[PDB]
């Protein structure tokens, strides 16, 4: 009951799909083998961890997840490494030719291909649940396979499951790691087919990451395996109240609830802490007050803005590990007395909070310091809106001379389409700002 | 008010069931633009290149006009 | 998975294939007889881009050789590497073209052309999943010029949906004093707008001038010139041919080169340039007009896109900073429409005989400056009407010249409406 599907789309997609399962199976105490000695129930269960985790009479743990990608060389890496035993070989699934870094390639010419094919192994996996919550969705806005294919499959999901909730992973472009000149474009058009189909999509901005990496785990230059274990402990913060169960958790269905006033405005902002190396971690205690502060400073979050020049619509506090009730709100009191948190008047102001028992964990090999507790905060507030005008602003530079266009014609798309995506943000900007102004 | 009752989940059916309808038709008028699109950008490159197939025939034609006189 | 069929046609075009393909097996530890005797998995990770598996484990180039007199080809069988090829894939006549680009393209290279396409069908048929082609050909010859460009236009109706590449050798008066050269190329320039997705534009005026003036080589030989141009080839292709995130294909490197269809033109350019450094160094070098193996300032216009490919090992926070520095410092040579349109990457892996180097690739408007100068030479014989009997008897039209020199004219006011155009 409560199944969660995971789909793992484009390079990026997959990457961080690589990620956040061996964090999980660490966090469980599954083997790469798939094997999980403390699970006494052999072959089945009802468990938290089964939310994401299907069992064989073998004993093996397996991830509810495929993974997709239009050419083999990501996947092929999961295929033949730590732990290729854990997937089935059809939960991995690659086709020859990629996107090119191009929307329509994805979405019509290549990804057409592959589609049927995807859907009826994501129809396999749904066969085994007993109560199908949802999808989680993990794809980069950059890449054509991320933002073509991932909105075909969005679009198909809607169709095949009708509004079975689909919630997003979304990979935002950052010039320090980004491969194409067009991703402005990309982003653009995937955000504009997969909005009416998404019910929530967390944004990981790669610049917001890069600089955490930089600057808290002093890493010179950040590569994707360094962004991506962080990425993988936000991620594993968010999904943790579907994963295990204590008298404190709340699930992530419930901070949805306050998180999305309006079908549109459903994207939240997260901000993690503490994000600390082991040598300054060393002899140095973060207490709840402490991380909960951090929530606060805009260095810790996931996407780059500033929630001071904006409005709160929501506020939701997901911790884990050592973190009791009273020293929770004793924090959060403190908080409301130093910082300004800015509501819309149309909003209550408390905080929703969940704690979850069960402490962080960490791959070895990684950059962060193993902690007593961590927190991640949801926010709904206007200022997440600044990530679609620097994009919407990139794209106009290039669409005022058609710059690229011609490779999106040339695969079939029409100009209508870019103008009709670009209307769109544009009105996605105006309902950010709406949300944000006083009650008559 | 059991009248209203079933009212209300009737409609909650109706507008799940036209939401995926919308979905499902736009998504075959999509696809299906798209194709027409693309093979139509197709048809009129290997139309031009026909067309340079045809002119060096004739350039060939014009040299052995030109050949015997 | 991903294979290139690589052409060389003509003179021109099989010399610095050879040595193109001597240059990549050194890098892939491939021996002359094409057996693997490497140090490095690096190696082998992607070798079926550009060569073929045969028993034994041998490896051959998928490389197809043409011409329409057989002396150049001999001489490649007869070479260092001259083995490794396939011996059904050398393509020849005997006739020659005479330089004449009609002879080439209507006449003796029309008549060869099938049995080309005949060997381009096999190449292509037992790939796994075919990328694209790329062919080396001069523009100034016959053969290379007009075989070279009869060959792009039937290959491209069989694979319309592929990526069709180019290393074209611009001529030079300096280079050689074969007086037709301008119209070979300006016919051959009209082709390739029309028909390839990417074209490096090797100068041979840029050639001899690093040679003479940079190496200080009094007379330069062709062989000077080819190591200049091999040494590009293999940065230029690096990034299709060892593991990396950047313009690993050819769709993705065209994606990310060409705003607009016909603006496929690039000037290459490479660092160090030397015969008998720091990450700053490699990087002012080259950006630095002298090092550019196209004759053009780029002072002189603005750059559209560029890809820049950094190869040895070094510091990639150091690569970072300097890239972002010269496109700060200069920024008013990067059109501010195309946001982010440089992109870095680096291969652990150095050339032959360097800790590190630097190869750049720039799609920027100041290219018109070679087309203007061939436009100059080519219409200074065309409005006399010079030597124009030699086009004419092979059945040609004089306004077909006037199209290609129209075209050709029209690239260049493209070039600078871009240059021109602003944001706001
Ligand atoms: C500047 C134009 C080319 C570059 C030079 C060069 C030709 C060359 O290198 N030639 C003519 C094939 C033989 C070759 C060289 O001969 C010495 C061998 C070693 C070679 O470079 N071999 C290389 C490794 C080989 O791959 C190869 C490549 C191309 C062709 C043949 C062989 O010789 C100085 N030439 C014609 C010249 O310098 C001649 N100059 C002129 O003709 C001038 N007008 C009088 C202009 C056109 C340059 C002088 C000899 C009078
Ligand atoms: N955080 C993170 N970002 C990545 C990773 N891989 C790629 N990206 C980003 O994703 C965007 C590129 O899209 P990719 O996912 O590589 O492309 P793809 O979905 O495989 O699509 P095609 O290759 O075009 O078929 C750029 O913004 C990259 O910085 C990763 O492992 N982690
Ligand atoms: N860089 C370089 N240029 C060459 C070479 N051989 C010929 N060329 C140039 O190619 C043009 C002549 O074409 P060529 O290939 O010799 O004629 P083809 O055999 O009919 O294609 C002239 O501009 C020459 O300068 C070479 O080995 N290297
Ligand atoms: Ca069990
Ligand atoms: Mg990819
Ligand atoms: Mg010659």
């Amino acid at each position: 009951m409560r199944e969660c599907i995971s789909i793992h789309v484009g390079q990026a997609g997959v990457q961080i799909g690589n990620a956040c399962w061996e964090l999980y199976c660490l966090e469980h105490g599954i083997q790469p083998d798939g094997q999980m000695p403390s699970d006494k129930t052999i072959g089945g269960g009802d468990d938290s961890f089964n939310t994401f985790f299907s069992e064989t009479g073998a004993g093996k743990h397996v991830p509810r997840a495929v993974f997709v990608d239009l050419e083999p060389t990501v996947i092929d890496e999961v295929r033949t490494g730590t732990y290729r035993q854990l997937f089935h070989p059809e939960q991995l699934i690659t086709g020859k030719e990629d996107a090119a870094n191009n929307y329509a390639r994805g979405h019509y010419t290549i990804g057409k291909e592959i589609i049927d094919l995807v859907l009826d192994r994501i129809r396999k996996l749904a066969d085994q649940c007993t109560g199908l919550q949802g999808f989680l969705v993990f794809h980069s806005f950059g890449g054509g396979t991320g933002s073509g294919f991932t909105s075909l499959l969005m679009e198909r999901l809607s169709v095949d499951y009708g509004k079975k909730s689909k919630l997003e992973f979304s990979i935002y472009p950052a010039p320090q790691v980004s491969t194409a000149v067009v991703e402005p474009y990309n982003s653009i058009l995937t955000t504009h087919t997969t909005l009416e189909h998404s019910d929530c999509a967390f944004m990981v901005d790669n610049e917001a990451i890069y600089d955490i990496c930089r600057r808290n785990l002093d890493i010179e230059r950040p590569t994707y395996t360094n962004l991506n274990r962080l990425i993988s402990q936000i991620v594993s913060s968010i999904t943790a109240s579907l994963r295990f169960d204590g008298a404190l958790n709340v699930d992530l269905t419930e901070f949805q609830t306050n998180l999305v006033p309006y079908p549109r405005i459903h994207f939240p902002l997260a901000t993690y802490a503490p994000v600390i190396s082991a040598e300054k971690a060393y002899h140095e205690q973060l207490s709840v007050a402490e991380i909960t502060n951090a929530c606060f400073e805009p260095a810790n979050q996931m996407v780059k803005c500033d929630p001071r020049h904006g409005k709160y619509m929501a506020c939701c506090l997901l911790y884990r590990g050592d973190v009791v009730p009273k020293d929770v709100n004793a924090a959060i009191a403190t908080i409301k007395t130093k910082r300004s948190i800015q509501f819309v008047d149309w909003c209550p102001t408390g905080f929703k909070v969940g704690i979850n028992y069960q402490p962080p964990t960490v791959v070895p090999g990684g950059d962060l310091a193993k902690v007593q507790r961590a927190v991640c905060m949801l926010s709904n507030t206007t200022a997440i809106a600044e990530a679609w005008a620097r994009l919407d602003h990139k794209f106009d530079l290039m669409y005022a001379k058609r710059a690229f266009v011609h490779w999106y014609v040339g695969e079939g798309m029409e100009e209508g389409e870019f103008s009709e995506a670009r209307e769109d943000m544009a009105a996605l900007e105006k309902d950010y700002e709406e949300v944000g102004v006083d009650s008559v | 008010k059991r009248e209203h009752e079933r009212e209300v989940i009737q409609k909650a059916i109706e507008e799940n069931n036209n939401f995926i309808k919308m979905a499902k038709e736009k998504l075959a008028q999509k696809m299906e633009s798209n194709k027409e699109n693309r093979e139509a950008h197709l048809a009129a490159m290997l139309e031009r290149l026909q067309e340079k197939d045809k002119h060096a025939e004739e350039v060939r034609k014009n040299k052995e006009l030109k050949e015997e006189a | 998975m991903r294979e290139i069929v690589h052409i060389q046609a003509g003179q021109c075009g099989n010399q610095i294939g050879a040595k193109f393909w001597e240059v990549i097996s050194d890098e892939h530890g491939i021996d002359p007889t094409g057996s693997y005797h490497g140090d490095s998995d690096l190696q082998l990770e992607r070798i079926n881009v550009y060569y073929n598996e045969a028993t034994g484990n041998k490896y051959v180039p998928r490389a197809i050789l043409v011409d329409l007199e057989p002396g150049t080809m001999d001489s490649v069988r007869s070479g260092p590497f001259g083995q490794i090829f396939r011996p059904d894939n050398f393509v020849f006549g005997q006739s020659g073209a005479g330089n004449n680009w009609a002879k080439g393209h209507y006449t003796e290279g029309a008549e060869l052309v099938d049995s080309v396409l005949d060997v381009v069908r096999k190449e292509s048929e037992s790939c796994d999943c075919l990328q694209g082609f790329q062919l080396t050909h001069s523009l100034g010859g016959g053969t290379g010029s007009g075989m070279g460009t009869l060959l792009i236009s039937k290959i491209r109706e069989e694979y319309p949906d592929r990526i069709m590449n180019t290393f074209s050798v611009m001529p030079s008066p300096k280079v050689s004093d074969t007086v037709v050269e301008p119209y070979n190329a300006t016919l051959s320039v009209h082709q390739l707008v029309e028909n390839t997705d990417e074209t490096y534009c090797i100068d041979n005026e840029a050639l001899y001038d690093i040679c003479f003036r940079t190496l200080k080589l009094t007379t330069p030989t062709y062989g000077d010139l080819n190591h200049l141009v091999s040494a590009t080839m293999s940065g230029v292709t690096t990034c299709l041919r060892f593991p990396g995130q950047l313009n690993a294909d050819l769709r993705k490197l065209a994606v990310n080169m060409v705003p607009f269809p016909r603006l496929h033109f690039f000037m290459p350019g490479f660092a160090p340039l030397t015969s008998r450094l720091t990450v700053p160094e490699l990087t002012q070098q080259m950006f630095d007009s002298k090092n550019m193996m196209a004759a053009c300032d780029p002072r002189h216009g603005r750059y559209l896109t560029v890809a820049a490919i950094f190869r040895g090992r070094m510091s990639m926070k150091e690569v970072d900073e300097q890239m972002l520095n010269v496109q700060n410092k200069n920024s008013s040579y990067f059109v501010e429409w195309i946001p982010n349109n440089v992109k870095t990457a680096v291969c652990d892996i150095p050339p032959r005989g360097l800790k590190m180097s630097a190869t750049f690739i720039g799609n920027s408007t100041a290219i018109q400056e070679l087309f203007k100068r061939i436009s100059e030479q080519f219409t200074a014989m065309f409005r006399r009407k010079a030597f124009l009997h030699w086009y004419t008897g092979e059945g040609m039209d004089e306004m077909e010249f006037t199209e290609a020199e129209s075209n050709m004219n029209d690239l260049v006011s493209e070039y600078q409406q871009y240059q021109d155009a602003t944001a706001d």
